[PDB]
């Protein structure tokens, strides 16, 4: 405790997320809504919409 | 006003061990990555010394304009080199302060 | 738990002691980098070996 200010210890924490085309086993907590087709629409699909 | 100027030639400098000499943040280079200062080498190195207040340490850089840069220690506009700044709370602090 | 002078260290395309031999991250690292002081935890007075 009496080294400079330079020198103190530090908790590091690491996240990584996965970007790839694998289906979303586990992501955050939003709302689905039901499906319904053949109209001019915004849909959203895993996190991207359209 | 009267900051030290130190020429250094005519040796071998190893980068790798200001990290373990002084307790800084950053170590701060404009031109060059600090971790690879061992493969290409320059043709002189210069070693300055000064001690300056908190609230200037931000004043240490090339196009900059206060106090510090305007009437003590201007940066050139093409300025390249490494930056060390640390604090000397528990070496140059007095209680009826330091003058 | 490392030492404050490796923090800037943590990071994609950095060499040095931590990155060079301990922890590399990769080229095409998509995540956070989370670091903060353990000052009151992670210290000791005859020394935390």
């Amino acid at each position: 405790p009496t080294y400079g200010v330079g020198h103190q210890p530090y908790r590091v924490v690491v996240l990584s997320f996965e970007l790839l085309h694998a289906p979303a086993t586990v992501c955050g907590p939003k709302k689905s809504t039901n499906l319904v087709k053949n109209k001019c629409v915004n849909f959203n699909f895993n996190g991207l919409t359209g | 006003y009267a900051w030290n100027r130190k020429r250094i030639s005519n040796c071998v400098a190893d980068y790798s061990v200001i990290y373990n000499f002084a307790p800084f943040f950053a170590f701060k280079c404009y031109g060059v990555s600090p971790t690879k200062l061992n493969d290409l080498c320059f043709t002189n190195v210069y070693a300055d010394s000064f001690v300056i207040r908190g609230n200037e340490v931000s004043q240490i850089a090339p196009g900059q304009t206060g106090n510090i840069a305007d009437y003590n220690y201007k940066l050139p506009d093409d300025f390249t080199g490494c930056v060390i700044a640390w604090n000397s709370n528990k070496l140059d602090s007095k209680p009826s302060g330091n003058y």
